[PDB]
């Protein structure tokens, strides 16, 4: 059902997951590829169901320096002792891209999921893909490379790698299907805004109006498009 | 004026709760933690928080308030922008209990911004109940209070807020992410349904007796507030950039489908 | 010899045999190697390198006043090494100026409340000269510096901000709005503050050259206004007319340039016409100018990709007109057409308030979920704690579990 | 910037100031020279930077502007439409030059056509050095 | 002040905080001890006794806002101090016991004096601070119950008469005429009678204020329809020079209120918002501009200054051109059913738009 090769399931975010991704969204690094945090689900009925998350926050006033461990020993530890422990099943960032795999941090998608092969790597979309389809992208690394490691190597490796011929691209499971009943409250914000305050609501439907309007909703993804091909590709 | 008046908060307080309320440590109907977020000369803006392991029973109130301030070390670790403004618990209000959880927060002592999340069955009791205490004078034994009722508001990021509908209505019923402009022409032909259903009854509510009363001069402006955006008045030469502008974004399809194939040329040639 | 002696004052430092700079001792030798910098910069020297003897110089010594427990008056002298880049920074970096003006003006704000500056006919006159020249940065005219990789020159424009500590180099608006929100435009004497209030919200397209160049020509008056202040002047009078022409643009769709010609009192009409091109050449706005009978119409839309909006961020008031983008009209039908499905009706009103019970017969199952989780998740919450925890520490345990394996077969 | 005028400040004060120019007899003509040179040219890079919405060009003004006289501007106004090869129409006896390049959104159509065309290229040439 | 989480028994608890406060309070103090609890009398002696000095006690005052509230008649007592808040002319600890009680938390919005107690005293407490909080507060119980007993609603009407001009504002004043004359013209003072000086009222509010636009938001719902046009008010004085546009049909209009006003620079207001809109919406929607100069009676560029007066408007909304197409959509100048008939026009004209269109949708849906 949702089953990938030999040990993974699918992921399974229910909405009080992503809304403590969206509290640092694409800020605290908007230019900046913040990692977004370390997915903690738990291994349950064909999906890993993500629990709690904890942006972790690289040094970010222009950059991104690796911060504390102890961060993430204090956070599993936070976590421990309120809810699910730290059942990392994969890690999650935004951050600045509409739909791009990077390199080095495919490299720590794969000898994360080379320790655990029950990971899929969440790829979240805001506005920013424009609008856009598949705003949630739990891609996984191929488990046929999985298979030949490490890694991917330069020229040893590369030739015998690709007559195997892993595949580049693999496995980006569905994850959001399912009222799983951690809804429960956000179902119940959701009736008083329907209800009499419902000031809240038509803001959202106000932010549809004016995404419409006067942003290179188009032009500008392509123009960044049309930078990523005519260097990307004369490159290869 | 005395400052403590409104807060204003999205869900992802109420996912902090909920989350730390629905797996739950074991609290079945008690899930206390600790807010943090910041304050403006009359409002509040509680932005996230997170649960400390509490235990308010009688008269124990566990507060962890090294944790709360570990969780704080962590918080202000990711996000310094939130200070802690109170602590959070589940329902209900007034307590001689809160007045320990009072005096624990009252060892930081900022100001008290309580949210008691109204753990109820129904709707118009609000599910998170926010409250500031006056009288809030005692130099006696812990802490006597009157709790000042505040409003609970949504004002914050708004992507957010396009992030908690997506929620609500994965909440509702998922609506998962694979269609979303199609999905949103649907959504904004039912926007139009509503419209039409309302407005055309609003011809009618004059058309039976004394009807369109609010609606004669704003329905009528309510409609202009659209027409406005769109159609643009009835300009053909607007059409004929439109039908350029097809033929634009077309064209940029048309080569967005010929460079779907020409990256795949050489793709697809180096791996014979 | 600059270089020669700022590395003999590092590798003196870098000796550290009994040397300090909290006694004030470096602070005076940063005061004459300040000043060694700064007057052959001015006085005739390249740009390039000399600053950077500054701005290295400026920077270490901003770390010898946080040695030397921030000494504010070299801090002033610091302030005056602004004041003098501001000149400068007009002279070399618009947004460098934009750095080091806002650095002025706080900086010496700091003296008003630190040093209790009685200057309140300057004070009042330097927060003008805080104001006008502050925003004025213009679009790019380096066409091979974009295909140079301009990203690594905004980051030196960056960088060198981040020197002055104003490390994001702020914009046009919010940068003058820095001194507007800030009390100090409330102390401006008032004929800029008019003629502000003229530039920026009394905002007519045909009646704005017209309020201006009288209180231009005021502050023209030079000798006690600050000479700095009267080259702010015309390149305040050229940021007037790219105020201007946009909500010329934004309000007429075809004005007649020989009715604008008399429509705009700009001093100039060839140079007029020339910076009128000179902001739409580099797509600041939608003109037609070398029609033969010298007409300028702008557009609607027709034009509406990048260049009406100088680049994508206007410096016009909102004057302009409904214009179509991408997902305009599907998202005007979310919620221009929802605008009466909310507040005046009752038709969203009896199926939302039926959405307000059907949440709550969920509700009512969410109170059963609620001792539902309380009865799974909870057992959950132990054994996700402790079996799916030893399924990790199984993929540390099979790793070990492989040395051994593959120590017994070689 | 497309501006004439900008260019003699920045060239022929500065190498009079650094006796460049102070070093031909003939340095007047050269500079004369030179001062068309800068007319003529940035009048081309007047019309290359604003290219888009210039679709009507004309020949009156630009004879006053750049000060730069019609057999000259003749031998520029044609030399930017055939030598260019601009699609521009002309009626040198209205004085009027009439482009509409269209369009800017698919110059990134030409920007992808630079890529694509690359893209053929090397997919060919990776059979070339194979075979 | 002290405790009151102590035993409650609170007005025993609140003698021991008199005692603290006035002398003349001290004295009743526990002097109201010896006969009673005293859920009135002793409860009454912070509600007489003033705040002594100082309004300082105000922590055994909100104490004293309670107490009165639910062991006792809660709007009997609570209607004495406060008005002892007013009589300090101080706003802002008086505004600490009126920010406790406000409404439907500590003491339950009836049928409402908790709102109006409170509602009249913050609106003489405060000038334009406390007031200002207390309009949504009605407005977003408005729209779910006004005080059905009209009289509370028509002392909130007296008070929407004050706070008409208490909020030192004119369109938050126009507003508080909004919280007043939608109330009014809906159910309340209906009392004919009392309609008369509220719509005398009105045409103070259609002049002085001209942003009427000329009559049209006394044409939105029912301002004319209940405040009646010709009668004693000769409210459609506004309204007969809201489509003539000169001098004469505004001056013999002009009443000695409007004659004395006086009105001759919001006339070329009114003069040219509707010359604007109904050469607009007439001439249609592209008007030329030697027209408005016909229309407004006016030169060349004078036209092409009142245009940016009408875009600013935004009752014309779109670019404009100098020799033609002078105004514009997005019509706000009263078209009472033009508009309504373009509402059944465009409802129309909606329901073969989006229904095609949707179909056209849910194809790449």
């Amino acid at each position: 059902g949702g089953s990938g090769d030999s040990a993974v399931k699918q992921v399974q975010i229910d909405g009080l997951v992503v809304l403590k991704i969206i509290k640092h969204y694409q800020e605290e690094g908007q230019g900046t590829e913040v990692v977004q945090g370390v997915l903690l689900g738990l291994v349950v009925e064909d999906r890993l169901e993500i629990t709690n998350c904890f942006p972790f926050p690289q040094h970010t006033e222009d950059d991104a320096d690796f911060d504390e461990v102890q961060y993430q020993m204090e956070m599993m530890r936070s976590l421990r002792h309120v809810n699910i422990d730290h059942l990392h099943v994969g890690w999650y960032q935004s951050t600045y891209y509409g739909s791009f795999v990077t390199r080095a941090l495919l490299d720590s998608q794969f000898s994360y999921q080379h320790a655990i092969e029950e990971s899929v790597v969440l790829i979240y979309d805001p506005i920013k893909t424009a609008q856009g389809s598949l705003s949630l992208k739990a891609y996984r690394l191929t488990p046929k490379l999985m298979e030949v490691c490490k890694e991917k190597d330069f020229s040893p490796e590369a030739l015998k790698k690709a007559n195997i011929t892993f595949e580049h691209m693999f496995e980006e499971v569905p994850i959001v299907i399912k009222n799983s009943h951690l809804i429960n409250v956000l179902m119940w914000e959701l009736e008083k805004k329907s209800a009499v305050a419902d000031k809240h609501e038509l803001l959202s439907l106000a932010s549809s109006n004016h995404l419409g309007k006067n942003l290179q909703l188009l032009m500008d993804r392509v123009d960044e498009m049309s930078q990523d091909i005519v260097k990307y590709n004369t490159y290869m | 004026f005395p400052g403590g008046r409104v807060v204003r908060l999205h869900p992802v307080i109420l996912a902090s709760i909920v989350d730390s309320y629905e797996r739950r440590n074991e609290g079945a109907a008690r899930v206390i933690g600790t807010l943090l977020g910041t304050v403006d000369k009359h409002s509040v803006e509680v932005t996230n928080c997170f649960s400390v392991p509490h235990n308010e029973s009688e008269d124990e109130v566990a507060v962890d308030m090294e944790f709360a301030k570990n969780m704080y070390e962590l918080h202000k670790k990711v996000s310094p922008n939130e200070l802690i403004l109170g602590w959070y618990a589940t329902g209900h209000d007034i307590t001689e209990h809160s007045v320990l959880i009072h005096e624990y927060y009252s060892r930081e002592a900022p100001n008290p911004i309580h949210l008691t999340v109204d753990t109820s069955l129904q709707n118009g009791r609000m599910s998170i109940k926010a409250y500031v205490s006056t009288s809030m004078g005692v130099p006696g034994r812990t802490m006597g209070v009157m709790f000042t009722p505040l409003t609970v508001k949504y004002a914050y990021y708004d992507t957010e807020r396009i992030g908690v509908d997506l929620i609500m209505k994965t909440c509702f019923s998922p609506n998962r992410v694979i269609g979303l402009s199609s999905d949103l022409q649907q959504v904004g032909g039912a926007s139009a349904r509503i419209q039409d259903a309302l407005s055309t009854v609003l011809q009618y509510a004059e058309d039976v007796l004394s009807g369109k009363v609010s609606a004669d001069n704003t329905v009528g402006r309510f409609l202009m507030s659209l027409v406005n955006q769109v159609p643009k008045i009835v300009p053909d030469d607007f059409e004929t950039m439109l039908n350029s502008n097809i033929n634009d974004l077309l064209m940029v399809t048309y080569l967005a489908n010929l460079t779907q194939s020409q990256i795949a040329l050489n793709e697809k040639l180096v791996n014979l | 010899k600059l270089c020669d002696n700022l590395r003999m004052h590092l590798s003196q430092i870098q000796r550290h045999h009994n040397q300090s700079t909290a006694i004030n001792l470096n602070n005076p030798e940063s005061q004459s190697m300040h000043l060694e910098t700064r007057l052959v910069q001015l006085d005739s020297a390249i740009s390039m390198e000399l600053w950077q003897e500054a701005f290295k110089a400026v920077e270490d010594i901003h770390g010898l006043f946080s040695l030397s427990k921030k000494p504010p008056k070299p801090q002033l002298m610091a302030n005056y090494y602004n004041k003098v880049s501001t000149v400068f920074w007009k002279s070399g970096n618009a947004l460098f100026h934009a750095s080091t003006l806002h650095r002025l003006y706080h900086l010496s704000r700091e003296m008003r409340k630190n040093l209790t500056q009685d200057e309140m006919q300057r004070m009042s006159t330097r927060v003008l000269l805080a104001t006008l020249s502050i925003p004025i940065t213009p679009e790019r005219t380096d066409i091979a510096r974009l295909l140079d990789m301009d990203g690594i020159i905004v980051e030196k424009q960056r960088r060198l901000a981040t020197l002055l500590g104003l490390q994001a180099p702020p914009t046009r608006i919010g940068l003058i709005n820095d001194m507007v929100r800030f009390n100090v435009l409330q102390y401006v004497v008032p004929e800029v503050k008019d003629l502000y209030n003229w530039l920026e919200v009394e905002f007519n397209p045909l009646k704005l050259c017209e309020r201006v160049t009288k209180v231009l020509n005021w502050v023209r008056e030079q000798p006690e206004k600050e000479p700095e202040l009267q080259q702010y002047v015309p390149q305040l009078q050229s940021n007037t007319i790219l105020r201007l022409l946009q909500q010329v643009a934004q309000i007429y769709q075809s004005i007649e340039f020989s009715r604008l010609t008399s429509l705009v009192p700009f001093v100039d009409a060839f140079q007029l016409e020339r910076a009128i091109v000179d902001a739409a050449r580099h797509c600041d706005l939608q003109v037609r100018i070398d029609h033969t009978s010298r007409t300028l119409s702008f557009g609607s839309d027709l034009n509406y990709a990048t260049r009406e909006d100088a680049p994508i961020g206007p410096h016009l008031q909102s004057m302009p007109s409904e214009q179509i983008r991408n997902q305009l009209t599907a998202m005007s039908s979310v919620l221009a057409k929802a605008l009466e499905v909310i507040k005046p009706a009752h038709i969203l009103q009896e199926k939302e308030e039926q959405h307000q019970l059907a949440v709550t017969a969920y509700l009512k199952n969410s109170r059963k979920e609620h001792q539902r989780i309380l009865a799974r998740r909870q057992t959950i919450e132990e054994r996700k704690e402790r079996l799916e925890s030893l399924n990790i520490q199984r993929e540390k345990e099979e790793l070990e579990q492989r040395e051994a394996e593959l120590q017994k077969v070689r | 910037m497309g501006d004439w005028k900008t260019c003699h400040s920045f060239i022929i004060n500065e190498k009079m100031n650094g006796k460049v120019w102070d070093l031909f007899p003939e340095a007047d003509k050269v500079r004369t020279m030179l001062v068309r040179k800068i007319q003529e040219e940035s009048l081309r890079t007047y019309l290359f930077t604003y290219s888009s919405v210039y679709d009507s060009i004309s020949m009156e003004t630009l004879s006053d502007m750049f000060e730069l006289d019609l057999p000259t501007v003749h031998s520029i106004i044609s030399k930017m439409i055939i030598n260019e090869e601009l699609m521009a129409s002309l009626d040198q006896p209205t004085q009027t030059v009439v482009m509409h390049r269209t369009e800017p959104t698919a110059q990134q159509n030409l920007a992808l056509q630079l890529a694509e065309k690359l893209g053929s290229l090397v997919e060919n040439n990776e059979r070339v050095f194979d075979h | 002040f002290i405790d009151i989480s102590e035993e409650d028994q609170a007005a025993e608890l609140r003698a021991y905080l008199k005692s603290k406060g006035a002398e003349i309070s001290e004295e009743n103090s526990e002097g109201g001890l010896h006969v009673d609890l005293a859920q009135i009398i002793e409860a009454c002696d912070v509600c007489l006794k003033e705040d002594d000095k100082d309004v300082e006690s105000v922590m055994n005052s909100v104490v004293s806002l309670l107490l009165i509230l639910e062991p006792d008649k809660q709007e009997a007592l609570i209607e004495s101090l406060c008005e002892k808040l007013v009589k300090f002319r101080e706003g802002e600890r008086p505004s600490l016991r009126l920010q406790l009680l406000s409404n439907l938390f500590h003491g339950m919005d009836k049928n409402t004096p908790v709102r109006y107690t409170v509602y009249c005293s913050l609106i003489k407490v405060a000038a334009s601070c406390g007031a200002i909080q207390y309009i949504p507060t009605e407005l977003d119980q408005v729209r779910k119950w006004i005080s059905d007993w009209n009289l509370t609603t028509e002392k909130k009407h007296t008070l929407l008469r004050l706070l008409y001009e208490a909020l030192v504002d004119c369109k938050k004043s126009d507003a508080a005429s909004k919280v007043m004359v939608e109330l009014l013209g809906s159910y309340t003072e209906d009392n004919a009678s009392q309609a008369r000086v509220d719509a005398h009222r009105c045409i103070v509010r259609a002049l002085k204020d001209p942003n009427a636009f000329l009559f049209d938001h006394l044409l939105t719902l029912k301002p004319v329809k209940f405040l009646e046009g010709e009668l004693i008010h000769d409210l459609l004085t506004i309204f007969v020079s809201a489509k003539l546009a000169s001098y004469v049909k505004f001056y013999q209009n002009n009443k000695d209120f409007i004659d004395s006003l006086g009105l001759l620079h919001e006339q070329n207001m009114a003069k040219m918002r509707l010359l604007t809109f109904m050469g607009m919406a007439v001439e249609n929607k592209e008007i030329s501009f030697d027209t408005m100069q016909q229309e407004l009676q006016i030169g060349a560029d004078d036209v092409e200054a009142f245009v940016i007066d009408a875009v600013r408007t935004k009752m014309v909304y779109c670019k404009i051109d100098q020799t033609q197409r002078k105004v514009v959509v997005s019509h706000s100048t009263h078209r009472t059913f033009g508009k309504q008939q373009w509402q059944q026009l465009y409802d129309t004209l909606n329901a073969w738009k989006q229904n095609l269109n949707k179909v056209k949708n849910s194809l790449l849906s």
